[PDB]
RNA sequence: AAACUCCAGUUGACACAAAAUAGACUACGAAAGUGGCUUUAACAUAUCUGAACACACAAUAGCUAAGACCCAAACUGGGAUUAGAUACCCCACUAUGCUUAGCCCUAAACCUCAACAGUUAAAUCAACAAAACUGCUCGCCAGAACACUACGAGCCACAGCUUAAAACUCAAA
């Protein structure tokens, strides 16, 4: 996870935001946050490390991306909530929603179906 | 409608509770 | 000044007095009205018991506990042993739908008291236990 | 149980009008509801019978609310003939 | 064509939309008096709109401020706080004849 | 424009430093969230 | 995020007062709370009677702190408001004034509906 | 019924014939019937008001059309 | 129509004129159509703006005697 | 204001699951209920509890209770003439709202259109 | 009538139970379900369709183990009624309803109306119900009864669930 420090993706950008104070920095950190800051974060580093242009969000590779994202935050919740039914069927079909974006990557642009499965660490397998 | 059909299969199913029951 | 049929709040400077007494020093006449039988125990402010009467206690039974005369007539009784013990000006405070919540309190009239005010104090559960199943009739 | 007493529910006698102020203390009782909640809690009514008994209340609101806007709506109409014999 | 035709726009005569008494307005749970003016006198219950005559959307945040305000120490449940029972009466109902 | 108006709000906040004062200021002063509504829609503010 | 303390203590002297809101204060700092302000709600009569640490209360000093936190750190301040004698009642919810009321252009009103049943004769 | 004596003057005076009242069943479709066999039907129908007084379409519309009648109406 | 935007305006600025319709006469005039022909008149000559083509018309009815009473 | 039938009832089109199961439909009748024969309050009782209170301390001598008995008489005579006026005032006169065979005439005269013509 | 009579009324202290009013609102969720308060996490998918069995869920009742217990309450016991009363009415009390951890996998689980897209014109349409239709896809149906059955197979289910016939019979249902 990003560090505590990390200002939000809003504040990330403003002039001056390095020279304002101590309590100032904390109140825009993603320590004075929910957890759905440091999840716009994550999906942020994603993006730069992976797409080719890191603005485009309506390709399938920022898709594939976004989603993983929030896959992640529900097995993390699981993690926790292990008799939460509606979210144990929440993670189940966001893992075959990005199965099956990622069949529709591999068929289409194959150099960029091999970044996204680096890139993310899944390891795309093919149905029974 | 009538719930003539669904007495029919009421007893088929008492009659075979009942069989199951005693054997 | 206009009647006000909101009761003095205790602390308040209010004017009203009943035979020299405030608001919180009258006594205090609890009638029970259950759908078989009527109770009714007046009590001083500080809680003293002062008289007891119930349709049971004067002569009733079964059936007939459940009236609006046999509570008339135990309001009668309480308002005589209250009397003697010099109450005049009653609180009522009456709880339950039963036959004798209205009788209850023509009886503590007829036996020579005055009621300056009525409160409802019927328990209602805001959600409390199950009761009991429907009848089949 | 934990509120102060003598504030709820209560209504002051006037001129020793003992009729009237427990007329007034049933009017209320009854508008706020209580009445009728009292009387529906002394034996339990099950989920779906609660469910159908609502329903059943509401198709009567406003079965009963639109008749009484109709009927309101025409009272004007209960004049006399202006043009009797044709 | 012709300079007497019908013209097609929105109509200039509608009146504004009527609006609630507490429309643009915060509903706090700590202001008790304004929460106040939406229950009963003598039993606490909460009246609905058509008593109110909140909107949808204020009635529920009313209803919900006072079930917060009841709970946490700053609203009785069983009656209205005698001190704002002479507050402006905002609601449509009447208990004495 | 949210930064520069937070950048002066900090300073009135409370710090280990002004803990001791801030408390006894607040014993001294009242805050009043009452007010009361009118069939017109006008806030009355309480008699204070 | 931003929160508010809705606070009640028991109604003490002034020295008891000031030692139990620096005391509380403190822990919300402990936590990581950064405390924005302090507001005395002035002390009034309780709406009903509380039982708290084996003691009933009819009065109590209401008291308010704004203050930003951790998310994790409600949970903590929770459990430490219950076990300070000279709390009432102590309850945290998300600050009032974060919440943005969205604009209302009024009342719209809705027509009869129309076509529950069909037109044939009955 | 506003205007039946208004119209029925003006049927006197023209020369025609009106008929503001009660429509009884089968004044024209049973005519025969009713006036006898030997009865001439109109030959031409005129509407002031097409509507009864239930808001319905006048019953005669409907059996001026069965009889072959030709109508105006307002 | 495009005069009814004016005659809107004239009913919530100055409501409906204490004068009395009169329906039967097929060329009556009210204060409102007096008020939209005056205001026709002075956007011909070339004024553009609304609200200081309302202010104008007002005025030269006052000149010319009519009682105007605002509403608010 | 009535109550809201939008999206109430089950029907094509409405999504969510039905809020009103009416055994009836929602449709207005032409006609009203019949108003029902009320049950009345006894007169007097009070004066013939008191006449017979009388009569259990003084053995049942009417020597002894002639005030209470005249009351009690008076008044049942007083209520005899009041229910012979509360006909001929409250069941022809119809004051207040109209009765129900009055209210139905105009019913008659503007019937709930359920079709189209 | 039985029952209780360490009973009842007022007052005070006092829940591993249940959540008046708001709600005349019609929202949330895939459905089942969800209406006391607070906070944390949180409600998939930028084409649609796509499963008795795969995958994950699924009211109430029920099973296994350990706890809680106000109230309710199958069974059982007592009282009464009756020709009888293994019922309906009254009283008492248990399994059970709650929590925790596992199972079980059913419902008139029905708004008996499949998902998605579109239409209000033509012939509007057997009847009733909640107007009539078009495109496309999946699922399902082919006289009644036998039959929510037999057999086989699968299943933490062992008096269970799911899938599910035939013979004999009738000319109707
Ligand atoms: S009408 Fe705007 S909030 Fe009520
Ligand atoms: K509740
Ligand atoms: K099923
Ligand atoms: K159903
Ligand atoms: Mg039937
Ligand atoms: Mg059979
Ligand atoms: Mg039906
Ligand atoms: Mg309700
Ligand atoms: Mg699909
Ligand atoms: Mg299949
Ligand atoms: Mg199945
Ligand atoms: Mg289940
Ligand atoms: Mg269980
Ligand atoms: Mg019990
Ligand atoms: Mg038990
Ligand atoms: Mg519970
Ligand atoms: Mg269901
Ligand atoms: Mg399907
Ligand atoms: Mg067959
Ligand atoms: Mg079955
Ligand atoms: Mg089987
Ligand atoms: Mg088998």
């Amino acid at each position: 996870d990003p560090p505590p420090s990390t200002l939000l993706k809003d504040y990330q950008n403003v002039p001056g935001i390095e020279k304002v104070d101590d309590v100032v920095k904390r109140l825009l950190s993603l320590e004075m946050a929910n957890k759905k800051e440091m999840l716009k974060i994550k999906q942020e580093q994603f993006m730069k490390k992976i797409v080719a242009n890191p603005e485009d969000t309506r390709s399938l590779e920022a898709r594939i991306i976004a989603l993983s994202v929030k896959i992640r935050s529900y097995e993390e919740h699981l993690e926790k909530h292990r008799k939460d039914k509606a979210h144990k069927r929440y993670l189940l079909m966001s893992i075959d929603q990005r199965k099956k974006m990622l069949k529709n990557l591999r068929n289409t642009n194959y150099d960029v179906f091999e970044k996204i499965c680096w890139g993310l660490g899944i390891e795309y397998t093919f149905p029974p | 409608k009538n719930v003539l059909k669904i007495r029919r299969r009421k007893m088929n199913h008492h009659k075979y509770r009942k069989l199951v029951k005693k054997t | 000044t206009k009647f006000s049929i909101y009761p003095p709040i205790p602390g308040e400077e209010s004017s009203l007095r009943w035979a020299g007494k405030k608001f919180e020093e009258i006594p205090i006449a609890h009638i029970k009205a259950s759908h078989n039988n009527t109770q009714i125990q007046v009590v001083s402010a500080s809680n003293e018991p002062l008289a007891f009467a119930s349709c049971g206690t004067e002569g009733f039974r079964n059936a007939k506990k459940g009236t609006g005369i046999a509570a008339q007539t135990a309001g009668i009784a309480a308002a005589a042993r209250a009397k003697q013990k010099g109450v005049i000006h009653i609180r009522v405070v009456v709880k339950g739908l039963g036959p004798g919540r209205l009788s209850a309190m023509h009886g503590l009239i007829m036996g020579g008291l005055e009621v300056i005010s009525i409160t409802d104090n019927t328990p209602i559960p805001h959600x409390g236990c199950r009761p009991r199943k429907a009848r089949k009739l | 149980a934990k509120h102060l007493k003598f504030i709820a529910r209560t209504v002051m006698v006037q001129e020793g009008n003992v009729e009237s102020a427990y007329r007034t203390l049933n009017r209320i009782l009854t508008m706020d509801g209580l009445i009728e909640d009292i009387k529906h809690r002394r034996y339990y009514e099950k989920p779906c019978r609660r469910r159908q008994r609502e329903s059943y209340e509401r198709c009567r609101r406003i079965y009963n609310m639109e008749m009484a806007r109709k009927i309101n709506f025409l009272m004007r109409k209960n004049r006399a003939d202006p043009w009797q014999g044709c | 064509s012709n300079e007497d035709l019908p013209i097609s726009m929105e109509n200039p005569y509608k009146e504004p939309l009527k609006k609630c008494i507490l429309c643009g307005k915060h509903v706090d749970y700590k202001n008790v008096q304004l929460l106040s003016q939406f229950v009963s006198p003598f039993t606490g219950c909460i009246y609905g709109r058509h008593i109110t005559g909140l909107c949808g959307k204020k009635q529920k945040e009313i209803t919900k401020a006072i079930k917060r305000a009841q709970i946490m120490g700053f609203m009785p449940v069983t009656y209205k706080d005698p001190a704002y029972l002479k507050d402006p009466k905002v609601c449509n109902i009447r208990y004495r004849e | 424009r949210e930064v520069l108006q937070l950048q002066e709000e900090v300073k009135n906040f409370i710090t280990r430093e002004n803990l001791e004062a801030r408390v006894e200021a607040a014993l001294d002063s009242r805050k009043n969230y009452n007010w009361a509504i009118t069939r017109e829609g006008l806030v009355v503010r309480p008699q204070r | 995020p931003r929160y508010e303390l809705a606070l009640i203590l028991k109604a003490m002297q002034r020295p008891e007062t000031a030692a139990t809101l620096k005391r509380t204060i403190e822990a919300l700092m402990d936590r990581g709370a950064i405390v924005r302000d302090l507001e005395n709600l002035g002390e009034r009569a309780l709406p009903y009677r509380i039982s708290a640490h084996s003691q009933q209360h009819n009065r109590g000093g209401y008291f308010l702190v704004d203050f930003y936190a951790p998310t994790a750190a409600v949970e903590s301040m929770v459990e430490h408001l219950s076990r300070d004698i000279d709390v009432i009642r102590g309850n945290i919810v998300k600050h009032p004034l974060t919440q943005e009321l969205k604009e209302c252009e009024g009342i719209v009103p809705v027509p009869l509906a129309e076509k529950l049943y069909s037109t044939k004769k009955r | 019924r506003q205007f039946s004596y208004l119209i029925e003057n003006m049927a006197r005076d023209c020369g025609e014939y009106a008929h503001t009242r009660y429509f009884r069943g089968g004044m024209l479709t049973n005519a025969r019937l009713l006036f006898g066999p030997t009865v001439r039907l109109p030959d031409l129908i005129i509407f002031l008001h097409t509507l009864n007084n239930i808001f319905e379409p006048h019953v005669a519309v409907r059996d001026a059309a069965k009889m072959n009648i030709p109508t105006v109406g307002i | 129509y495009h005069e009814d935007r004016i005659r809107a305006k004239f009913y919530s600025v100055y409501g409906s004129g204490q004068r009395a319709f009169d329906l039967f006469n097929p060329n009556f005039k009210s204060t409102c159509q007096r008020f939209v022909e005056k205001y026709t008149e002075l956007q011909k000559l070339g004024e553009t703006d609304e609200e200081k083509l309302f202010v104008e018309t007002g005025k030269a009815l006052l000149a010319e005697g009519v009682i105007l009473r605002r509403v608010g | 204001a009535t109550p809201s039938l939008r999206g109430r009832l089950a029907r094509f089109g409405n999504p969510r699951k039905p809020v009103l199961k009416p055994n009836k439909p929602l449709i207005l009748a032409n006609r009203v209920g019949e108003r029902r024969r009320e049950k009345g309050e006894a007169t007097c009782i009070t004066e013939m509890s008191v006449m017979m209170a009388c009569w259990k301390q003084n053995e049942f001598r009417d020597d002894a209770c002639r005030k209470e008995i005249q009351g009690f008489l008076d008044c049942a005579a007083r209520a005899q003439e009041a229910r012979k006026m509360r006909s001929i005032q409250e069941t022809l006169g119809e004051s207040g709202s109209l009765l129900p065979n009055k209210l139905n005439k105009l019913l008659q005269r503007f019937p709930n259109k359920p079709y189209l013509s």
